[PDB]
């Protein structure tokens, strides 16, 4: 769709009042269909490894996050579909230069293809950028076609600050998600009895990087 | 406690991508 209308008229003002934005149908079925064959010959090929934490300490990394992920860049070869859609997100984003809070969004990180393999594996509640790392917005792609939500769960809930609901969101099929990175948007990904994917991407604001880059080169 | 050693890892010194 095009980009321009989509990001001010919906995206903008949803992230500003919500802070969470649904774009259903975002890129259509055979692209999607493209991107989940990507995604499943990343998993047949054993690209996946167990799904990390900024701060790792004496508890297993499954204890917290049950999913198994890989980064990619967009250009590898049999990463194209994958590719369209980081550059589909990214013109979304550009699209909403300066109208997302205060932030001035000028980069974002590798996408983060990740799978939860069933057998009840999730995300325990947890904050995506609590600490300041330069997040400001997360972008998730959902390419699970027959999904049902009922049975095979894995639904994710988000707790926005200051609502008096919660917000569920099935990882629906060609379905697109932003969502306030930091404190605002505390989420959990419920136990998934199927084969759960997604495409995530973080976008960095430009204040924020820099300093969460400053402190870490500086030890 | 410390919610960093929950959160979603991301490389921090690496480069970026950038738009």
């Amino acid at each position: 769709l095009p980009a321009l209308k989509l990001a001010l008229e919906y995206i903008v003002p949803c992230m500003n009042k919500h802070g969470i934005c649904v774009v259903d149908d975002f890129l259509g079925k055979e692209t999607g269909q493209q991107i989940g064959d990507e995604v499943r010959a990343l998993h047949d090929t054993g690209k996946f490894t167990d799904g990390q934490l900024v701060s790792q300490k004496s508890d297993s990394s499954k204890d917290i996050r049950g999913d198994k992920i890989t980064w990619i860049e967009g250009k590898e070869p049999g990463c194209e579909t994958i590719g369209l859609l980081m550059s589909s997100m990214d013109d979304l984003i550009r699209h909403c230069n300066g109208k997302l809070g205060s932030y001035k969004i000028n980069g974002r990180t590798k996408a983060m293809v990740a799978c939860y393999p069933g057998n009840g594996t999730g995300y325990v509640r947890h904050v995506d950028n609590p600490n300041g790392d330069g997040r400001c917005v997360t972008c998730i792609y959902y390419l699970n076609k027959d999904w049902d939500a009922k049975v095979s769960g894995g639904i994710l809930r988000i707790f926005p600050e200051g609502k008096a609901q919660f917000a569920d969101i099935e990882p629906k099929f060609d379905r697109l998600l932003f969502f306030w990175s930091d404190r605002r948007n505390p989420h959990e990904v419920q136990p998934a009895y199927a084969t759960r994917y997604a495409i995530s991407v973080w976008y960095f604001d430009a204040d924020e990087r820099a300093r969460a880059k400053v402190k870490y080169l500086t030890g | 406690l410390d919610l960093e050693t929950l959160a979603p890892y991301i490389p921090m010194d690496g480069e970026d991508f950038q738009l």
